[PDB]
């Protein structure tokens, strides 16, 4: 998502987050920390929006 | 030309991670349960002490009689 682009995706800010060890217990802990990250690209997004056709 | 964004009013809310309440530790407790257990046992003492005192005159009602 950031090392690719897919739209105009490259104009929001988020970080993405990474595991220290590697197991099941800090692969659980990328899905609880990227559902706060997801809400921060959504308050992100309805700033944005350009008034146009579809 | 009826389209959504309003001008202003906004938050956000956050992201953050925050419940660190605490919570009467590190030898606060300890010693509510070391103060709590000995006075358990001071209350004993006086009941089993007691009690071992009424338990002799239960005897001594056998032994007047039984000739």
């Amino acid at each position: 998502r950031k090392t690719q682009p897919y739209d105009v995706y490259d104009q929001v800010e988020f970080d993405v987050p990474i595991g220290s060890r590697g197991d099941c217990y800090d692969r659980y802990l990328c899905r609880v920390e990227e559902m706060r990250q997801s809400i921060r690209i959504i308050s992100q997004c309805l700033n944005k929006m350009p008034p146009g056709e579809i | 030309k009826q389209d959504m964004p309003p001008v202003g009013g906004y938050g956000p809310i956050d992201y953050k991670r925050n419940l660190p309440r605490r919570g009467l530790s590190g030898y606060s407790m300890f010693a509510v349960g070391i103060g709590a257990l000995l006075f358990g046992y001071w209350s004993m003492m006086k009941w089993n002490r007691e009690r071992r005192r009424l338990q002799i005159e239960d005897f001594e009602a056998r032994i007047a009689l039984m000739p």
